C-alpha cells in the first residue's frame, strides 16, 4: 500500500548545516535511528565544499579567519611602538592565508562525519526532495536515487548567496560563496551590498591591503540601530574604504580575462538616471540570501510556506502544519538566523520529541556581533526601535566613548569606540538595549546578553564594578544621556 | 609505489589483489601537518618492502573507505592480513611504522 | 565657616580623586593632597596614585608588549612574510609606557583644576582635630583644617626584612621605569603582581624565574590558580617551590649587574643559590596607615594588619573622618572598588544619595601570559559554604578559532561555574582561563548582580564564532566524571 | 638659543628684564609627540628673531608656572610684551606660529 508498513528511520534531516547536525547528534543521543542528508549543489563557478553547513564552510568560521588577518595586520603596526622591531610595512600573502583557512575548514568537515559516526547516525550525501507521506528521494552526484522513510523529517536546507539577475553577474561575479577559497588574490574590488556579509568582507579585504570598494543602494545594515551602522561606515571610510551610495549595477562586461581579470560595471542611481561605470579586478555580490525550501518539492507532502519568501511559518515547537515534518535554521520565517540559534532550536527539538523536556527556544534578545574593522557588539532592541515600542519619553539612552588602553601607546583611534544602552523609564530603568562598537565587542556583549535574560536595570548596572583596565567596564559607569545634551568626547593624550 | 585507491571498490578488492601479502594502509588528509610529513618516508618505505603491499587512502576523495575502517585522526595506519584486521596505529611516528610492517610482515 | 574647605583627602589616588571630583561636582571646597615617597632606591612619580603609576595602566600595556610578540609569530600562518624572529627593545618599550603616564599624571592635574579643587604635591599628617600637618618636598609646613577628612593613601611594597634586599632588589614599584633591560630574572613571590609581572618579562624574551614560599594566587579559585602555573611553566617561566630568599649578595653593580641569591627549604633546612641580573619582591604591599598620625585625632586601626576598620557608608569611628580603597579592613583591594566607593560616599554627604558601594561579587582579572578572569566564590569556597552535595561545578575546555590556523594550545583554556543545587542552580561562582579574560567577565558578573542561574544561562545563545559562547552550553559537571579534552586539528 | 625656565621667579620676574623684545612662551611636555614635533622649529626659530626672547616652560618641571597660566594642552603658545598676555594658541601649527610672531612684533 501508500504508506509503508514501517519506517526506515526514526527520523530523517535534510540539510547537513548548523541545525540538522545539532539535531541529528541529540536525536541520536537518545538511541534514535536517524540519518542525515547533505548536499551542496554548486555555485554558478562550479565552487561546492564539504559537510558541515553555510557557517563551517562558506561562512563565520573562514570569515573570522580573514577579520583575524586583517586584525595582525594592525597588531604588526602596534607593536614597533611597544619595542618590537617589526618592518614598517609587510606584505601579505593571499595564497597562504587561503590555503591556511582551507586547511582549518577541512579539518572541521571531517570532524563532523567522525561525530556523525561516533552516535552511529547514518550520513549520506545525496539531495534530498519529498515525494510523498514519510517518504523522500535522495540523488547522489552520480545520479543513483533512492527512496527512504522515516517517522519524522526535519527541514534544514539554509540558504544561498543570491544574484541580481542583472547580465553580466553570474558569470564573473563571485558571492561569499566564491571568496572564501579563490584560487587568487582578488585586487581591486568592488563589493555589492550593505549587509554584515557585504561590510565585514569588504573590511578584512582592504585589511589585508586591498583597494576596496562598497556600492550601496539605499541603507546600511538594514535592521541594526542606524547610529552605531554609520559610525561603523564612517569608520570604514577613514580607514580606506571607498563608498558609493543610491547607486546599483545593470550590467557587467569582461574587459580581459584573467587571475584575475578585468571587468568594467555598469551602475545606475537609484533614483536619478544618472549612470557611471568603473573598472575592477573582482565584483562581489552580498545583496541577501535566499531560502532552499522551493526545488525540493514540499507540496507532495503539504508543508506549506510563504509564497514570496520561501520562509517557512512553524509553532514555537518548530513544527510545521504537518505534524512529522519540522522546521529550524535560515529558513524559518520572522526568526534569528544566526548559527548558535538553529543550533539552540536543533538541540530542543529533539530533547522535546525524544527527551520528555518541554522547554521552547527564545528567540527573544539574541546577541549578535558584526566583524568590521572595528568589531560592533549587540543584544536587545536598537534605539529607533525602544522609542516606537515604548514612546520617545521612556526612552533614557545612556553612551560614552572610551580609548582602548592598548590604541594609546600605538595613539591611534580615540573617540571611536562608542558604547550605549537604551532605557525604559516606566520599567525600573530596565535595558532594553545594549550596544558596543570596539576591539571583541563579541567577548564583551556575551555576558551581557546574560544579564538581560535576568532583566538588568540601570540601578543593577551602577552597583557592579567593572573590572580595570579593560574595555568593557565602560558600562559600569554611565552617567551621560542623549537627552541631557552633555559632550561625551575626551582628550587625546597631550590633553 | 603505493596505490591511491579511489573506491570501496577498489579497496576491498585490492585487499585481495595482495595474496598472503600485508596490506598496509596509510589514511592521509592534505590538510593534516604529521600527515605530510610522514607521506615521502611511506612512499620511500613501500619500496624498501616491496613484498608487503601499501595502500593509501585520503580521507576525502574517498572518504567511504576511510568511514568503514572506523579512522579518526591522522595519519592512521591500519595492517591487513587477507582482509581481517590485525595492526593500526596513529600518529606520524616513522620508527612505529615500520618496525611494524616487520613484526607483522 | 571657621573651616578652610568642606573636606580634605589624604591620598591622590584611585580614590581620592574620584571622591574629590564627585564632592566638587557639588561646589563643596576640597583640597587633596597627594606626595608619593621614594623607593630605596630613588624612584617616585606623579599624581594619579599607585594603578595609573606604578600599576594596573603599565603592567597591562607591557602584558601587551608580550601578546604583541606572540602575536608577530601567529601572522605568518596568516599570510604575513613576517621576518623570521623578531628583536624587542626594552628602553624603546619604557619609554613608550612612560609616555602614556606622564600624560595621565597631567590629565589629572588638569582636571582638578577644572573642578576647583585645590591640589597640594604635599605629604598630609594630622596633628588634632580637623587639623593636618601638610610638608612639601623642600619642607615648608602648613596647617589646614575642614569639616571632614577622607583618608586614602593606598600602600606601597613590602620588603623581606632580609641583609641585601632593600638595596639590590627591586619592586613593582620600580620595574616599570627601569632604565635598563632587567636580564636575567628571579621574581620572589606568587600574588597576581608576580606572576603577571614574570609573565610578561618572559613574553618580551627574557631568563624569568618564580622562587615560590608554598602555593600561587592564595585567595583564588586554586583549581584555576595552578592551571596558570602549569601554562607558565609549560612557555618558560621556571619556578622554584618550597623556598624563600634569605639574604642577597651583590655579585657586582650594573646596568644591570650580577647578584646572588641565597634561600632556605621552607620545610627543611636545605639551603641552595643562584645567580641573577635582577631580584623583584613581589611578597605583598603595606598600608600608609601609621607614619600619618591618627592618634592625635582618634581614628582606630588595626595594630597589626594596618587596615582601617569603617562602617558599610566608609566612615570610621571619627564622625568626619572616612576612609576608602586598599588601606580599608577586609574588603576588596581594586581600583574600580576604590573608586565605586570614593563616587558614592560623596553624594551621600553632599547629594543625598543613601546608595552603598557593594562589596559582593566584585569581578577580576589576573594579567598572566593566559589571561584569568572570575567573579563570585571559588570552587573551595562553594563547597564550604554550601556543602559539597548542593555544588555543581559545570566545565569545559575549548580552542579559541584564532589559534587554530598558528595551531598552538589546544586543550589550555578552561571554563567553569559554581552552582548552587539549593537555590535553583544560581550561578555563585564564575571562572575562565583564556584571550581577554576580562572582557569576557564584565557582562558575566552583572548577570551575577541580577541572580543568574542555570537554566537561564543554558536558555541564552551564545554568539559564534566567540570564545565567551562556551559559557552558553556547558553540560558535563565534575561529578559525572566525563572527558573534556576536546580534539585537535589532524582529530 | 631659547632660555629655558624652571621657576615661577624666573618668569613673573624675568618677563621684565626683557623689556618690550616680544617674548613667546612655549608650554610643553617631554612625553606630547605634537610637542616635540614643533621643538626643533622652535628652537630654531629662536636664531632667527633677535628683537624677540623664546621661552620654554615644561608643564611638569614647572607645574606651578603652567596652571597659573592656564594651560589645557601641548603644545600651547602664549605671547607676551611687558607681562600682557597679547597671543595664545594651541597645537603644533608652525604656520600659525612664526604668523602670530611676525604680526605681534
Ligand atoms: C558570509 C556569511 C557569514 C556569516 N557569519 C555568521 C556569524 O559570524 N555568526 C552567526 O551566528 N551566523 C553567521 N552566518 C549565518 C550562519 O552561517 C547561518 O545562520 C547557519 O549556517 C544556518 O544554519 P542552518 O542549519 O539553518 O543551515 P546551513 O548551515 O546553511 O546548512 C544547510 C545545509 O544543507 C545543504 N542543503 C541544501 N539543500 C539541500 C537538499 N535539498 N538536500 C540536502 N542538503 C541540502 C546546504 O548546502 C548546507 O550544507 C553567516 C552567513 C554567511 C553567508
Ligand atoms: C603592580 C600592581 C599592579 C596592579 N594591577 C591592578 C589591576 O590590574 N587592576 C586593579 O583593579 N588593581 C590593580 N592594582 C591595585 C590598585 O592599584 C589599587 O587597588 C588602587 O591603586 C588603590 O587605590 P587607592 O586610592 O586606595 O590608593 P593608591 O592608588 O595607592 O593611591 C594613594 C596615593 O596617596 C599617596 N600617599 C600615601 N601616603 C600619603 C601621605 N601620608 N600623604 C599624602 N599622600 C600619601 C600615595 O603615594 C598615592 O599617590 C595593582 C597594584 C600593583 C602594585
Amino acid at each position: 500500500e501508500d504508506l509503508p508498513k514501517s519506517y526506515d528511520y526514526d527520523l530523517i534531516i535534510i540539510g547537513g548545516g548548523s541545525g540538522g547536525l545539532a539535531a541529528a547528534k541529540e536525536a541520536a543521543q537518545y538511541g534514535k535511528k536517524v540519518m542525515v542528508l547533505d548536499f551542496v549543489t554548486p555555485t554558478p563557478l562550479g565552487t561546492r565544499w564539504g559537510l558541515g553547513g553555510t557557517c563551517v564552510n562558506v561562512g563565520c568560521i573562514p570569515k573570522k579567519l580573514m577579520h583575524q588577518a586583517a586584525l595582525l595586520g594592525q597588531a604588526l603596526q602596534d607593536s614597533r611602538n611597544y619595542g618590537w622591531k617589526v618592518e614598517e610595512t609587510v606584505k601579505h600573502d593571499w595564497d597562504r592565508m587561503i590555503e591556511a583557512v582551507q586547511n582549518h575548514i577541512g579539518s572541521l568537515n571531517w570532524g563532523y562525519r567522525v561525530a556523525l559516526r561516533e552516535k552511529k547516525v547514518v550520513y549520506e550525501n545525496a539531495y534530498g526532495q519529498f515525494i510523498g507521506p514519510h517518504r523522500i528521494k535522495a540523488t547522489n552526484n552520480k545520479g543513483k536515487e533512492k527512496i527512504y522513510s522515516a517517522e519524522r523529517f526535519l527541514i534544514a536546507t539554509g540558504e544561498r548567496p543570491r544574484y541580481l539577475g542583472i547580465p553580466g553577474d553570474k558569470e564573473y561575479c563571485i558571492s561569499s560563496d566564491d571568496l572564501f577559497s579563490l584560487p587568487y588574490c582578488p585586487g581591486k574590488t568592488l563589493v555589492v551590498g550593505a549587509s554584515y556579509v557585504a561590510l565585514e568582507c569588504a573590511g578584512f579585504l582592504a585589511g589585508i591591503g586591498l583597494d576596496v570598494t562598497v556600492m550601496v543602494r539605499s541603507i546600511l545594515l538594514r535592521g541594526f540601530d542606524q547610529d552605531m551602522a554609520n559610525k561603523i561606515g564612517e569608520h570604514m571610510e577613514e580607514h580606506g574604504i571607498k563608498f558609493i551610495r543610491q547607486f546599483v549595477p545593470i550590467k557587467v562586461e569582461q574587459i580581459e580575462a584573467g587571475t584575475p581579470g578585468r571587468l568594467r560595471v555598469v551602475a545606475q542611481s537609484t533614483n536619478s538616471e544618472e549612470i557611471i561605470e568603473g573598472e575592477y579586478n573582482t565584483v562581489m555580490l552580498a545583496i541577501g540570501r535566499d531560502a532552499c525550501t522551493r526545488k525540493i518539492g514540499l507540496e507532495t507532502v503539504g508543508v506549506k510556506i510563504n509564497e514570496k519568501t520561501g520562509k517557512i511559518p512553524v509553532t514555537d515547537e518548530e513544527q510545521t502544519n504537518v505534524p512529522y515534518i519540522y522546521a529550524i535554521g535560515d529558513i524559518l520565517e520572522d526568526k534569528v538566523e544566526l548559527t548558535p540559534v538553529a543550533i539552540q532550536a536543533g538541540r530542543l527539538l529533539a530533547q522535546r520529541l525524544y527527551a520528555g523536556s518541554t522547554v521552547k527556544c527564545d528567540y527573544e534578545n539574541v546577541p549578535t556581533t558584526v566583524f568590521t574593522p572595528l568589531e560592533y557588539g549587540a543584544c536587545g532592541l536598537s534605539e529607533e526601535k525602544a522609542v516606537e515600542k515604548f514612546g520617545e519619553e521612556n526612552i533614557e539612552v545612556y553612551h560614552s566613548y572610551f580609548w582602548p588602553l592598548e590604541w594609546t601607546i600605538p595613539s591611534r583611534d580615540n573617540n571611536k569606540c562608542y558604547a550605549k544602552i537604551i532605557c525604559n523609564t516606566k520599567d525600573n530603568e530596565r535595558v532594553v538595549g545594549f550596544h558596543v562598537l570596539g576591539p571583541n565587542a563579541g567577548e564583551v556583549t556575551q555576558g551581557f546578553a546574560a544579564a538581560l535574560k535576568c532583566g538588568l536595570t540601570k540601578k543593577q548596572l551602577d552597583s557592579t564594578i567593572g573590572i580595570h583596565p579593560v574595555c568593557a567596564e565602560v558600562f559600569t559607569t554611565l552617567s551621560v544621556t542623549k537627552r541631557s545634551g552633555a559632550s561625551i568626547l575626551q582628550a587625546g593624550s597631550c590633553g | 609505489s603505493v596505490k591511491q585507491i579511489e573506491s570501496k571498490t577498489a579497496f576491498q578488492e585490492a585487499l585481495d589483489a595482495a595474496g598472503d601479502k600485508l596490506v598496509v594502509v596509510d589514511f592521509s588528509a592534505t590538510w593534516c601537518g604529521p600527515s605530510k610529513m610522514i607521506k615521502p618516508f611511506f612512499h620511500s618505505l613501500s619500496e624498501k618492502y616491496s613484498n608487503v603491499i601499501f595502500l593509501e587512502v585520503d580521507v576525502d576523495d574517498c572518504q567511504d573507505v576511510a568511514s568503514e575502517c572506523e579512522v579518526k585522526s591522522m595519519p592512521t595506519f591500519q595492517f591487513f592480513k587477507k582482509g581481517q584486521k590485525v595492526g593500526e596505529f596513529s600518529g606520524a611516528n616513522k620508527e612505529k611504522l615500520e618496525a611494524t610492517i616487520n613484526e607483522l610482515v
